[PDB]
RNA sequence: CGACUUACCAACCCGAUGCAAACUGCGAAUACCGGAGAAUGUUAUCACGGGAGACACACGGCGGGUGCUAACGUCCGUC
RNA sequence: UCCUCCUAAAGAGUAACGGAGGAGCACGAAGGUUGGCUAAUCCUGGUCGGACAUCAGGAGGUUAGUGCAAUGGCAUAAGCCAGCUUGACUGCGAGCGUGACGGCGCGAGCAGGUGCGAAAGCAGGUCAUAGUGAUCCGGUGGUUCUGAAUGGAAGGGCCAUC
RNA sequence: CCGCCGCCG
RNA sequence: CGGUGAUUGGCGCAGCCUGGUAGCGCACUUCGUUCGGGACGAAGGGGUCGGAGGUUCGAAUCCUCUAUCACCGACCA
């Protein structure tokens, strides 16, 4: 309907129906988040079936991945969203911006990287909620974190 | 039974909160209602916890 | 703007004498142009019906209103507050240009013609016709449709009854089958 | 002597009694304040210095004396305080 | 927090107690005289799930959660777990080894099976009437003397195995029932 | 036995039989039933009239009802204790107030219509008289 | 692809006829609340403070529910 | 237990294992305010199109609608849509209505602080009545109010609240 | 591996 | 007498709980296989939920009334 016109001022570039399923199929790479609205709902769960999520592409009421408020989505979130994935073990790795930024302010997005974890004290943690907070720049610097400060 | 309760925390220095209702099923979104400060004497944007 | 000049002197005239009119005011004049395009079948998918929207986009020279859904029935699966249809509603200038447009190079192009029912009347005066293809107008490229289905006009006038409202179309010649 | 089963009750369930109504009646001096008349519907609509509450409860709205009217096209009932 | 006693649960009404959680089948009522009435509720395991048998008196009542059951949609395998899919109110869900005991090979895509949902999140996954599955392991089976039925061994492409008949060899997808895993027809 | 479709409920209060009648005068037909003593018709016994009346008037002829019972009766069933609810609808009656005409009728002599109403107001147990359809 | 014949049932309306606690385009008698006045009555009024008894009622007149327009039956109103 | 109607006898109240239905909610718009609008169902005409989609016209009159039963109610609309918004705000509240009481319900207006409208004005929830339980104990946040010699804290108090 | 019987003169 | 849960294709049974779809196994029909039949393979047909009335945009489902048929049985004297 209208929000095939409205959520391209929020700044994605192939919105639509089932022709973007076609790139599916040939398996693109090119993207790396799909968001979608609750009402074309029918084209993810019954043709992106397995290709989408070892895709791991994510269509989330859990999370804020398919809302109604497509025009104000990617506003922010294709700015400054980085999406928490689960690993089998213990750990959940994310990502740190520009080395030339605000370091100032990094330092209080990895404070406040502690209050949206521990925002769902899943009610079933066991001993610790978190042991090891280790930022790393790329492949070289090593910086032991606290997780209480 | 489905609509719980939310804690609208105010986003000014003091302590005072408002409480009510929303259905968190539906929209999962948080809410930024704008109402008067007992304590603040201001009209300080409100903002949802638990 | 061709024709409705052509309504202020020559159609008046034509029309004052045949019906024994003692006023200028007591002769009807056509009021609006009213094209539906009852879609129907967008219960399947919404871009079959901006699809549909488009079309009325060529034909009128302004864009469609969508409809909401007025009832809720069974028969065909609907419900309250759907865009069921959109129409067309174009009154004014553009409704001579329409109507210009219609009887001269669109109503020639209709395919196996005969001519117009003169029994599409409402004991009123409002004649309203049905038109079952795209392509009888100039502006489809006849490659962008993918659909048989048409819409219907509905030309609604001033009158009272269907023989104060024959003769109104009669002077723009209405092939009158 | 023999007692042959006996059925059930499917019926037995009433309201309190909400005690509505008119409660000061016509020419009563009342009390700015005072509540007039007590309705589910606006049986009787607000006149003169009368209010009506969320409840459609008309109240008075200054002192004086209890007045009713059968005012207006549709014939209603208004409610009006002359001020005493 | 719910509470029923033995005049309430009668048919699909699932009961809470210590646990696993049950579901009531049937059930009769006897009310005798001199003496306290009494259900022959034939109660029903859902976990393990195979049966169990209790005579409840008029006393007592029973803690009623969860009933939840919703058909779902299976997309999605990876080492152990798995996933399905609303079209309700489309939420995601996981799935565990515990439950999916002896139905793991019928379901394999898109299949419109059903779960019970309870506490986080399945309890065990039920497959639909019929799937599409394809032979990849059969012999090229010979008429050979033959005399009769049969009737050859198939390994399935899920590691199942059924009894085709002759005229299916190599690469033919055939649909088959999941309640007993017999061969019926091929899909054309 | 004359039965309503769909009332509006199944059933009512018992109700008082205070008030004399509306249906005074004879309006279709020629001659008239009118009854004088003050009880009420059951769902048979006009039916039971009928066929002692229709009979006699040899079936050529026209005949009218000129009431309706659309009130029902409960009934207890057999040895059963009182209170614990209210009973089951058994049969209709028609409150039958004196001066209320019960049945009309046209195109027959005066003396086949009275010896015609004799053999159905002993159908009846209301006291019941003959009348005459007066002008006006 | 065309259907004609047509002892039979029947809607919305017109005209007439009834019925209803859970129908109201009409509408009393009493009761009830508010003011004024005359006569009468050991303040019968209301507000406090001390002390109880009682909370199993029954019959009849009227107005009803229920029961079989049965009961010295049962359940309410009022005397 | 609570709500609607009748029984209930033209104020109110009024019982029975008397006749009938519903509730243990929903909503950040379905609230506030400003502006604008008036249905049900038949009839005629009309592409696919039919008893019933949308369009055009009339009869018709609120028989429609009101998040949900039932009575009462509403056109100045409380019915419907849109723009803009959070008055679903804090401290009070003369007064009465209803209850044995615990309690419940209406409340003009004042003070501070906003919303909408040019302005008069309106808003301390939703057309109204059902959607809910007293205390004790226990938990979170705030406030030197107390704090067992003193200075603190623990634990209590007040307030918001589970 | 599997392969039942074939109405009465 | 009361109470409770059913009736769904010729038959036996699901589905109802938590509303937008009516199935499954035989039986039946046709073909292939056999000298023919049974059995086995291939293709296909068959009802629209006991009846009636509500609720609702929509009812086999959710409620109500009877109709029909099983099981619980008529306790203390």
């Amino acid at each position: 309907g209208a929000n095939a016109e409205a959520a391209k001022a929020a700044g994605a570039e192939l919105v639509g129906m089932e022709d973007l399923a076609d790139q599916i199929k040939k398996g693109e790479m090119n993207f790396d988040v799909v968001i979608a609205s609750p009402d074309a709902m029918r084209v993810v769960g019954q043709l992106g079936q397995v290709l989408g999520p070892r895709g791991l592409m994510p269509n989330p009421k859990v999370g804020t991945v398919t809302p109604n408020v497509a025009e104000a989505v990617k506003n922010a979130k294709a700015g400054q969203v980085r999406y928490r994935n689960d690993k089998n073990g213990i750990i959940h790795t994310t990502i740190g911006k520009v080395d030339f930024d605000a370091d100032k302010l990094k330092e209080n997005l990895e404070a406040l990287l502690v209050a949206l974890k521990k925002a769902k004290p899943t009610q079933a943690k066991g001993v610790y909620i978190k042991k090891v907070s280790i930022s790393t720049t790329m492949g070289a610097g090593v910086a032991v974190d606290q997780a209480g400060l | 039974g489905i609509r719980e309760k939310i804690k609208l925390v105010s986003s000014a220095g003091t302590g005072h909160f408002y409480t009510t209702t929303k259905n968190k099923r539906t929209k999962p979104e948080k809410l930024e209602l704008k109402k008067f400060d007992p304590v603040v004497r201001q009209h300080v944007i409100y903002k949802e916890a638990k | 703007a061709k024709l409705h000049d052509y309504y202020k002197d020559e159609v008046v005239k034509k029309l004052m004498t045949e019906f024994n009119y003692n006023s200028v005011m007591q002769v009807p004049r056509v009021e609006k142009i009213t094209l539906n395009m009852g879609v129907g079948e967008a219960i399947a998918d919404k871009k079959l019906l901006d699809n549909a929207a488009a079309d009325l986009a060529a034909i009128s020279g302004q864009k469609p209103l969508i409809t909401k859904a007025r009832k809720s029935v069974a028969g065909f699966k609907i419900r309250q507050g759907y865009p069921i249809g959109c129409k067309v509603t174009l009154r004014g200038e553009r409704m001579w240009e329409f109507f210009e447009r219609l009887i001269t190079i669109a109503v020639p192009r209709i395919r196996d013609f005969r001519g117009l029912s003169a029994k599409s009347f409402d004991g009123r005066g409002n004649y309203s016709m049905g038109v079952r293809e795209q392509i009888i107008f100039p502006e489809i490229d006849y490659d962008k449709v993918d659909r048989v289905r048409g819409l219907d006009i509905t030309i609604t006038t001033t009158a009272k009854s269907d023989e104060e409202g024959r003769a109104l179309l009669a002077a723009f010649d209405f092939p009158f089958r | 002597a023999h007692k042959k089963g006996l059925g059930s009750t499917r019926n037995g369930r009433d309201s309190e009694a909400k005690r509505l109504g008119v409660k000061r009646f016509g020419g009563e001096s009342v009390l700015a304040g005072s509540i007039i008349v007590r309705q589910r519907g606006t049986k009787f609509h607000a006149g003169a210095n009368v209010g009506c509450g969320r409840d459609h409860t008309l109240f008075a709205k200054a002192d004086g004396k209890v007045k009713f009217e059968v005012k207006g096209p549709k014939n209603r009932k208004f409610i009006s305080i002359e001020a005493e | 927090m719910a509470t029923y006693y033995s005049n309430d649960f009668r048919a699909g009404l699932k009961i809470m107690l210590d646990g696993e959680p049950y579901a009531v089948e049937a059930s009769e009522f006897v009310k005798p005289g001199k003496g306290q009435a009494f259900a022959r509720v034939k109660l029903r395991r859902l976990l393990t799930g195979t049966r169990v048998e209790k005579t409840f008196k008029s006393t007592d009542s029973a803690e009623g959660a969860d009933v939840v059951d919703m058909n779902l949609t299976y997309l999605y395998n990876d080492g152990e777990f798995w996933h399905f899919m609303n079209n309700e109110t489309f939420e995601q869900l996981s799935a565990d080894a515990k439950a999916i005991g002896d139905n793991a090979k019928w379901l394999l895509d898109q299949a419109e099976c059903i779960v019970t949902l309870w506490n986080g999140q399945p309890i065990s996954v039920t497959p639909p009437n019929f799937v599409e599955l394809e032979i990849v392991d059969t012999d090229p089976g010979l008429k050979g003397d033959t005399a009769g039925t049969g009737g050859k061994p198939a390994t399935l492409s899920t590691g199942a195995v059924v009894k085709v008949p002759l005229f299916v060899q190599i690469g033919e997808v055939i649909k088959v029932d999941t309640r007993s895993g017999e061969y019926v027809s091929r899909v054309k | 036995m004359l039965q309503p479709k769909r009332t509006k409920f199944r059933k009512m209060h018992k109700g008082r039989n205070r008030g004399l009648a509306q249906g005074t005068d004879v309006s279709f037909g020629s001659f008239g039933l009118k009854a004088v003593g003050r009880g009420r018709l059951t769902a048979r016994q006009i039916e039971a009239a009928r066929r002692a009346m229709t009979r006699a008037v040899k079936r050529q002829g026209k005949i009218w009802i000129r009431v309706f019972p659309d009130k029902p009766i409960t009934e207890k069933p057999l040895a059963v204790r009182m209170g614990k609810g209210k009973g089951n609808v058994e049969y209709w009656v028609a409150l039958i107030q004196p001066g209320k005409v019960l049945y009309e009728m046209d195109g027959v002599p005066e003396e086949l219509a009275r010896e015609a109403f004799k053999l159905a107001a002993a159908k009846l147990p209301i006291k019941t008289t003959f009348v005459t359809k007066t002008v006006m």
